[PDB]
């Protein structure tokens, strides 16, 4: 998902 | 420990600083006229909504007004989710619980918590865009044909209410954290991790409103209602949201935002 993605860049 | 979380109070609201480009300490000062920054473009009719489209400025590029609105608000909450992010992400314990735990408590977390920070900017007269650039009259949002002028008008409603109780931005730094930090989202895997972490964070607010706020013994019991209270708020959105899709012929919505509707209520 977009939203995991976010969370996952430092 | 007292101290420890004292230090966590510090700690958010440095990371708070840090997330959101505008304070609501800057926007007060914007709002009442003290700052020597420039003044925000004044839009309060069609003509003046026009001639802002040079004055103020967009981070994102875009190369009927009702609509336009609309979409203005829909970026504005994109990049709301982003910022938003970063400082879940600066809780502590968040970035260790399971991944898609992190994905739901933001999910149904976001909104409740733009909605917060949005009261902020608002006054009874309107509300600050575009970091200040900008302030758009609560009397010209109404105005707009249906259903959108009443797209905006229950968060002023909430914002005249929440910004009476004239919390600051080290009170909001917590306030926004507990709510991040919801054990009771649908869907969530592993409650327990995030229910000891609310607790904790409570805690945290209970005292800084007990340290900041010593006349006002009523505080924290009134914004834990005010909690509840947004979640309606959320629900309303989504509903009339739901109205406009249809009543409308179809507009593009971003997927960002797509995403966290699908199953939002
Ligand atoms: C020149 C100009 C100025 C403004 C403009 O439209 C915009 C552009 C950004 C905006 N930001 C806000 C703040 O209100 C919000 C923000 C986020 C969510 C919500 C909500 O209710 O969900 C409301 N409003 C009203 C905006 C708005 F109306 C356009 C398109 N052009």
């Amino acid at each position: 998902s977009l939203l995991k993605k976010l969370l996952l860049a430092p | 420990e007292s101290a420890d979380l004292r230090a966590l109070a510090k700690h958010l609201y440095d990371s708070y600083i840090k997330s959101f480009p505008l304070t609501k300490a800057k926007a007060r000062a914007i709002l009442t006229g003290k700052t020597t920054d420039k003044s925000p473009f004044v839009i309060y009719d069609m003509n003046s909504l026009m001639m802002g489209e040079d004055k103020i400025k967009f981070k994102h590029i875009t190369p009927e007004v009702a609509i336009r609105i609309f979409q203005g608000c829909q970026f504005r909450s994109v990049e709301a989710v982003q910022e938003i992010t970063e400082y879940a992400k600066s809780i502590p314990g968040f970035v260790n619980l399971d991944l898609n735990d992190q994905v739901t408590l933001l999910k149904y977390g976001v909104h409740e918590i733009i909605y917060t920070m949005l009261a902020s900017l608002m006054n009874k007269d309107g509300v600050l865009i575009s970091e200040g650039q900008g302030f758009m009259t609560r009397e010209f949002l109404k105005s707009l044909r249906k259903p959108f002028g009443d797209f905006m008008e229950p968060k002023f409603e909430f914002a005249v209410k929440f910004n009476a109780l004239e919390l600051d931005d080290s009170d909001l730094a917590i306030f926004i954290a507990v709510i991040i930090l919801s054990g009771d989202r649908p869907g969530l895997l592993n409650v327990k991790p995030i229910e000891d972490i609310q607790d904790n964070l409570l805690q945290a607010l209970e005292l800084q409103l007990k340290l900041n706020h010593p006349e006002s013994s009523q505080l924290f019991a009134k914004l834990l209602q005010k909690m509840t209270d947004l979640r309606q708020i959320v629900t309303e959105h989504v509903q009339l949201l739901q109205v406009i899709k249809k009543t409308e012929t179809d507009m593009s919505l971003h997927p960002l935002l797509q995403e966290i509707y699908k199953d939002l209520y």
